[PDB]
DNA sequence: GTGATATCTGCTTTGGGTGGGTGGGTGGGTTGAGGCAATA
């Protein structure tokens, strides 16, 4: 009774605050955020909404305080005002939706977070904030919330028990309730669970690392299970920095040590936390984020633009940099009538000297890329590169577990060291750069995955430095590989006394403005937003070839392959840089980047003309 | 109709402020309002009102039906009816924002007004919806909405007469 | 209780239809085919009684519980010892579910205790086992019967009965079973997975479990794509009388579908007719139609045709084999089209299977072992070859192969057949197919001055294997840069009328299919500009679904090679192996052998195939010469 | 009336993957594919 009270106090609190919690000011207007957002969700069919603890404790300092230390009762109380109050705001309803919904509630804070490294003993059971990254995810499963049991003789049946949340389970009763007198007594155990009466929920469990910078120095990254139901579940996928709430909780197994448990240890339990909330970190677009995007892509020196944004910090590379932009927002995959596909996605190279920045390109590029993978072509293999066959633990068979350029799918795989890969493990990548696909036929396994990604590889000549007069000996790898490229890059570090001093003065003040306040750049984008426009550009325009710039390419293509045969024949040698029909494609995709930069469906003769161009700079140059 | 108007049409309800100025009979064209005196009550328009309240010039009385015990009587009647029940006010909901935003500090108990003004617009908002959800799914060609006021109407009016239009074409194909 | 008297008594109003007879003349046709399930539109139900349709796709237990039983007493009343023939009738479901309509992705909880459809590709399947539904037993001393009726999780009224079987009667006196007096049905699990095409980015297929019982059992094999209707229940257990409360959910089929050409006599008299159009250019049209958005190389696309046509095996009485698959190899210069010649073959065949050199091993190509999923007995799964009988393998990147990998395909190349001794399993697989390779030269790009056999780096006995090697290089000509340029950049420009401009193309997509049946032929594919160019269509395509329906007619002919064929492959086979330097910069790609005689043959078989031909004649005698021809001799350019 | 001693009751077993890989492979499970070091 005592008890009762006390929650049904608690509960008309929390009611009283979804009622009444207002923003706004007296000399603008007011809104009552979370009772139109419950209502506005509802008549949506979206039975969740998200609290923030600030706005509640605004309201009521002792619910927030509670909320924090007892998370699991409090929070069920605060479920149950939110259906009350959905009720209220939406209680006339129209036919097929008489049956009241259950409502999710979701937690959000502004306060600072903490590691998973600060997760003590102490911190058991309470509210927790959590950065990290997602490494892994399971399948989706079902997890009952309401159960129906029978007893086996009698028939006798139980009805609506309620589960708890979580990772934990449920003990039947060990004897029935039916009469003792005239029937034979019910057998122990006798009650079973009715497959058609119990209510289920969507649960998913995820693999949460530490982030990069906070792992103490020498350690391998310590990872934490997380728990995921209803709406939580299948939000993020791996690769996903996100920032959690949660309870620290405590897997609740059996009473009884079935089996002989037999533990290394007495007394040990497994940790989780049972996930509350979600927010993803940069590192759906609102109307005022696509009204801005919109803006960008009509700026007439849109193209400047984005070129200045991309690895600010280097000097100069104003040629490559342009390149990389292309590359990012990429071209206009196809599916012709017949079935055969043409990918739209852009592949670079940048073979050159040592010092010139192609790595610091290559981790700018990860950090911009909506989908980035940063990989070294020493550390890799076939198998790591595509996909892998392995032993599953549990069920002792055979499964697949993808590659960086499954993990790299939709976005770009950056390759340093390109050219200290094994030439077996180079081999495997042809396939996945061209047809876009995995193959696999082993072990009993055949099937083909997706792999529809930009490759952006960095090398060094095969003297170290670029040697003008060993000619062809700088460049070792196969015609195949460099077929498959769109444009490559020669970097030569050339010596000039104005360049030089340039390049040291900008260098110093790099260094020197590291203690600085960070400020913006008036002619820049900073890296967040670049990176939210290319994901809008790439899911809003694939644009196309005008007729009147595909016949402006057609001539200057027969031109170029003229001018290339010519060359073999004059000098004697096959050239290492083809020119090939793959070379064709790879001018139209630049011009369709060109031009979903700017939200234009047609690709333009301009946009040929700087895609030519570009071609002409990176692998003309190299094949002459 | 657009929501500003809808306000504007509200305007022209009359409350009780008591100014602190001296003033002859206005005759105004919509008509005569009575001698000021500071400190007694007096009946104008609410956009005299609430100009008069924002110069600093009276001070405003709450209506009769703005008190926490009829309000929660009406709420409570709204919720338990199946149809739209009458409202103390045209333009309650607009009479109350005004009054609200701009003389808070004349009306006790406003935060509790604000909440069953509230709850009663959620639910005719609800009936209205459950309305429109029968007249389309029942193909009906007209209905009845007494005690609905005109700001509630012009909330989804647009819409709702639009996709009737459409309706009534679709039903009406066959003829020749 | 009372709702299922009204439901079972609606579901016999609806069966008993001859005052339109649908339904009616289903359940004949039912027993006359010695049949105990009906399949049944939902479209049909939803007309007649809407509200009964919608409680059986959002009830579907209790709602097939009482189908089942009306049908019963329907069958009862046509025909009664039929009825006490079968224990049950059971009801299959088709048509269009809405929203039930569902992947492995989108298969939630929220379709719990519902009627949905599942599209998928079956990854794994398990041994048939036999499941007691009703026993008997004997009493001998008591000289009387009794029965048990058992169920499990699985059964549509789920019931935990126990296994365990009567020993002896109430009385002490012992008891024995009549195990040809009970009742067994055949049970069998499968696994579907999401299509790969239609998964999000990044993402690994998600799958599902499926319950196939009775007649549904074997319907489906691994590697096949299918559509299952049936129910979605969640098994709950439990383990020292505690629960997880985490359960595993199945797919109780109720229909299994396939995604075999069906022919109607229009499409038959439009498929005769063409065939009589014309003699000798139905062949040459079909070859030019094959991969439209590939610039020509019109021998290779004549050598595919014959690869899908193939020729005609022969059986001997000794018990000799010769084959008559077709395999082809081509290598060649980098961005030539050879992978998409293969990848055309991929979308085209009715089997084929895709596979790389560097992502295969000869295990996977083969075939594997590994424990039984239940009694962990060791178990055979079919490799990719073997999954190809009487299919098409294509294996893109064939020099990357590794050597031994290469080696287990010479079996399969020329005999056919894999023989597997390990593990303590000895068997003989049929693996019948037809190999269709891709490879680059040693050095890349191929080099002219150097002579062919250099230039392939392949052993002798494995290009013998193959019936036609094709060198595709790519030169600088100005005119065939501008033809190619041309319809390169037309296919670059062209947009589906479907589509808007500025469209980009989804990375994933949600279900499309809203039936089972499919809501929405002509010899000739209708002209467009941008596919097919400005020049007077005075060359015609035909269509790829005309193409379909007339390849798969043809395949099943068998011509007769005729005396004078034979002598002109006979006169041409002497000429070919005894022109030694027969053009004295020409080189032999390959040694002209016995094989190539059969390969004659072959490709003449395929070309009478193509014209639809009972008889082998000279034309196609000739064909195949010519084809044999170009493919085995090489001009070696002298510096 | 106490000491056996006969009857009755509840526990958990099995090897198994809905009981974990945050128990451990010195507690015990074929087949294949995938990294190493030494190898040629
Ligand atoms: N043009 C430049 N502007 C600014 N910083 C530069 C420039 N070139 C080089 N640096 C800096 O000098 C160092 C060059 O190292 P980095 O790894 O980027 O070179 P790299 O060209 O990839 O060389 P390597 O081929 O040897 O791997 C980094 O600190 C980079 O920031
Ligand atoms: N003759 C052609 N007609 C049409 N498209 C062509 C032709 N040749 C090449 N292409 C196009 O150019 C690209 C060639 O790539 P593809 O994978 O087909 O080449 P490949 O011969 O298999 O090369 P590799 O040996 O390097 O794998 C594809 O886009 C293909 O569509
Ligand atoms: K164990
Ligand atoms: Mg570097
Ligand atoms: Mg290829
Ligand atoms: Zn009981």
């Amino acid at each position: 009774d005592e008890g009762q009270a006390r929650k049904s106090q608690l509960q008309r609190r929390f009611k009283e605050f979804l009622r009444q919690y207002r923003v706004g000011t007296d000399r603008t207007g007011f809104t009552f955020k979370y009772r139109d957002e419950l209502k506005r969700h509802y008549n949506l069919g979206e039975y969740w909404i998200e609290v923030e603890m600030e706005d509640l404790a605004s309201f009521d300092e002792d619910l927030a305080d509670y909320l924090y230390k007892q998370p699991a009762e409090h929070l069920q109380l605060l479920e149950e005002a939110a259906k009350e109050v959905a009720d209220e705001v939406t209680r006339p309803r129209p036919s097929g939706e008489e049956v009241l919904q259950d409502i999710q509630v979701m937690l959000k804070s502004d306060a600072s977070p903490s590691s998973i490294r600060s997760l003590k003993s102490d911190m058991m059971s309470h509210l927790v904030k959590i950065p990290g990254i997602i490494i892994a995810a399971s399948a989706v499963r079902a997890k009952a919330t309401r159960i129906s049991i029978q007893c086996r003789s009698c028939r006798n049946t139980l009805t609506n028990i309620a589960m708890r949340p979580g990772l934990e389970g449920y003990a039947l009763p060990r004897k029935c309730n039916t009469d003792q007198a005239g029937r034979p007594k019910c057998p122990l155990d006798p009650y079973f669970i009715m497959p058609d009466k119990c209510k289920c929920v969507d649960f998913q469990t995820l693999k949460l690392q530490e982030l990069p910078d906070a792992v103490p120095h020498g350690e391998m990254p310590r990872h934490m299970q997380l728990y995921c139901d209803r709406y939580l579940c299948d939000k993020v996928v791996p690769g996903n920095r996100v920032t959690i709430m949660g309870i620290y909780s405590i897997k609740k197994f059996g009473l009884t040590t079935s089996r002989g448990r037999d533990r290394v240890g007495v007394g040990i339990r497994s940790s989780y936390i049972r996930v509350l909330g979600i927010q993803v970190d940069t590192d759906a677009v609102s109307p005022q984020e696509e009204e801005e995007f919109r803006r960008l892509a009509a700026l007439p020196n849109v193209y400047e633009v984005i070129s200045k944004s991309i690895a600010p910090s280097i000097f100069g590379g104003t040629d490559m940099k342009k390149a990389i932009a292309c590359l990012l927002f990429g071209g206009s995959r196809k599916r012709l009538p017949d079935g055969l596909t043409r990918r739209g996605d852009i592949n670079l190279l940048m073979l050159g000297d040592p010092g010139t920045a192609k790595s610091q390109l290559l981790k700018f590029v990860e950090k911009c890329s909506p989908i980035g993978v940063y990989t070294s072509g020493k550390g890799s293999s076939a198998a790591g590169l595509t996909a892998s066959v392995m032993r599953d633990p549990s069920s002792r068979n055979f499964i697949m577990e993808g590659g960086a350029m499954v993990l790299a799918d939709g976005g770009v795989v950056c390759i340093d060291e390109f050219d200290k890969m094994r030439e077996d493990d180079r081999v495997a990548i042809h396939e996945a750069m061209e047809q876009q696909t995995i193959s696999i036929a082993k072990a009993g396994i055949t099937t083909t995955l997706n792999s529809r990604c930009s490759v952006l590889a960095a090398a060094n000549s095969v003297f170290g430095r670029w040697d003008e007069t060993k000619g062809e000996d700088n460049i070792d790898f196969m015609p195949t590989i460099l077929s498959r490229f769109d444009m490559i890059f020669i970097v030569k570090d050339e010596h000039n006394e104005e360049r030089d001093v340039m390049l040291a003065k900008h260098v110093i003040t790099l260094h020197v403005s590291a203690l600085t306040q960070t400020q913006a750049v008036e002619g820049e984008i900073d890296l967040a937003k670049l990176k939210k426009f290319i994901a809008y550009c790439r899911v809003k325009c694939g644009p196309r070839l005008s007729a009147e710039a595909a016949e402006k390419l057609k001539n200057r293509y027969i031109i170029m392959r003229s001018g290339a045969r010519q060359h073999e024949r004059d000098s004697d040698r096959r050239s290492s840089i083809p020119i090939t029909v793959r070379q064709l494609e790879a001018i139209v995709r630049i011009a369709e980047a060109l031009s979903k930069m700017k939200l234009q469906p047609f690709a333009t003769e301009a946009d040929v003309e700087e895609a030519l161009r570009l071609f002409q700079v990176s692998t003309l140059d190299a094949a002459l | 109709m657009d929501a500003a108007e809808v306000e504007f049409l509200a305007e022209k309800e009359l409350v009780t402020i008591i100014p602190n100025f001296s003033l002859d009979k206005i005759y105004l064209i919509g008509g005569d309002l009575g001698p000021f005196n500071p400190g007694l009550p007096v009946e104008v328009p609410l956009w005299l009102a609430i100009n008069l309240k924002q110069r600093q010039k009276c001070r405003l009385l709450p209506p009769e039906w703005m008190d926490v015990e009829k309000l929660e009587k009406m709420r409570d009647h709204e919720r338990k009816e199946e149809t739209f029940t009458p409202m103390p006010s045209p333009y309650y909901m607009e009479l109350t924002k005004l009054l609200l935003n701009h003389a808070s500090d004349n009306i006790p108990k406003a935060d509790e007004i604000r909440t069953l003004v509230k709850d009663m617009w959620d639910t005719r908002i609800a009936k209205l919806r459950v309305s429109a959800d029968s007249f389309v799914r029942q193909q009906e060609a007209h209905a009845k909405l007494d005690n609905l006021t005109l700001m509630e109407i012009n909330t989804s009016g647009t819409f709702l007469t639009q996709a009737l239009n459409h309706m009534y074409k679709l039903r009406t194909n066959l003829q020749p | 209780d009372v709702e299922l008297r009204e439901a079972q008594r609606d579901y016999l109003d609806f069966l008993d239809d001859e005052e339109q007879g649908i339904y009616q003349s289903k359940v004949r046709e039912l027993i006359s085919d010695n049949q105990y399930r009906l399949i049944v539109n939902v479209n049909d139900l939803r007309r007649k009684n809407e509200k009964r349709a919608n409680r059986l796709l959002n009830n579907a237990f209790e709602e097939l519980v009482a189908f089942q039983r009306a049908l019963k007493d329907f069958v009862a009343s046509i025909d009664a010892t039929y009825a006490k023939q079968y224990e049950e009738f059971y009801v299959g479901l088709e048509g269009s579910f809405g929203s039930k309509h569902v992947s492995p992705r989108t298969l939630t909880s929220c379709f719990l205790s519902c009627v949905v459809c599942v599209e998928g590709i079956v990854t794994k399947c398990s041994l048939v086992r036999p499941k007691v539904v009703r026993s008997v037993h004997y009493c001998p001393a008591t000289k009387k019967t009794i029965e048990r009726r058992y169920s499990d999780l699985t059964t549509l009224v789920a019931f935990p009965s126990s296994s365990v079987y009567p020993t002896k009667d109430e009385e002490n006196n012992p008891l024995e079973t009549e195990y040809g007096l009970s009742v067994y049905k055949d049970h069998q699990t499968i696994t579907i997975q999401e299509m790969p095409e239609k998964a999000p980015a990044g993402q690994l297929p998600r799958s599902v479990d499926v319950i196939l019982d009775d007649d549904l059992v074997d319907k489906a094999k691994p590697g096949d794509r299918v559509q299952v209707v049936g129910t979605y229940r969640c098994l709950p257990g439990k383990k020292g009388g505690y629960t997880s409360g985490t359960f595993r959910t199945v797919l109780i089929a109720c229909n299994v579908k396939q995604m075999q050409p069906s022919f109607s006599a229009e499409d038959i008299a439009k498929i005769k007719k063409f065939s009589k159009t014309r003699s000798k250019d139905i062949f040459d049209q079909l070859a030019k139609s094959l991969a439209p958005s590939i610039h020509g190389h019109d021998y290779v696309k004549k050598a595919i045709l014959c690869l899908l046509l193939g020729g005609v095996e022969r059986d001997l009485e000794n018990g000799s084999h010769i084959r008559g698959d077709i395999n082809i190899l081509l290598i060649g210069d980098p961005s030539v089209a050879k992978s998409q010649l293969l990848r055309y073959v991929l979308c085209t065949a009715p089997r084929a299977i895709p596979t790389t050199g560097r992502g295969s091993s000869g295990v996977g190509l083969t075939a594997a072992v590994t424990t039984d999923q239940e009694t962990g007995e060791r178990r055979l799964e079919a490799g990719a070859m073997v999954l190809a009988d009487r299919g098409v393998v294509c294996i893109d990147e064939f020099d990357k192969m590794s050597d031994m990998d290469r080696t287990a395909i010479h079996e399969v190349m020329e005999q056919g057949r894999v023989t597997i001794a390990k593990a303590g399993i000895h068997a003989r697989l049929n693996a019948r197919c037809s190999v269709l390779a891709a490879a680059n030269p040693v050095y890349g790009r191929y080099d002219q001055y150097k002579t062919p056999m250099e230039n392939i780096g392949l052993q002798d006995s494995l290009l013998s294997r193959f019936d036609l090697l094709f060198i595709m290089l790519d030169q600088m000509d100005p005119e065939q840069d501008r033809e190619i340029s041309d319809h390169v950049l037309r296919m670059h420009r062209y947009r589906a009328p479907g589509e808007q401009d500025g469209d980009a193309m989804p990375l994933g997509s949600a279900v499309d299919i809203l039936a089972t049946d499919d809501p929405n032929t002509q010899i000739y594919e209708k002209h467009d500009n941008l596919l097919h160019g400005t020049k007077k269509k005075k060359e015609k395509m035909v269509s790829a679904a005309f193409m379909k329906k007339y390849i798969h007619v043809a395949k099943i002919i068998k011509p007769v090679l005729t005396q004078e064929s034979a002598t002109y492959i006979a006169e041409e086979y002497s000429r070919l192996r005894s022109q030694d330097s027969m053009s004295s910069d020409t080189a032999r790609t390959s040694p002209v052998t016995a094989r190539t005689l059969e390969t004659l043959i072959r490709l003449a078989t395929a070309h009478a195939k193509a014209r639809m031909s009972k008889t082998v004649d000279l034309q196609d005698a000739e064909e195949a010469v010519e084809l044999v021809q170009y493919a085995y001799f090489k001009k070696v350019l002298e510096k």
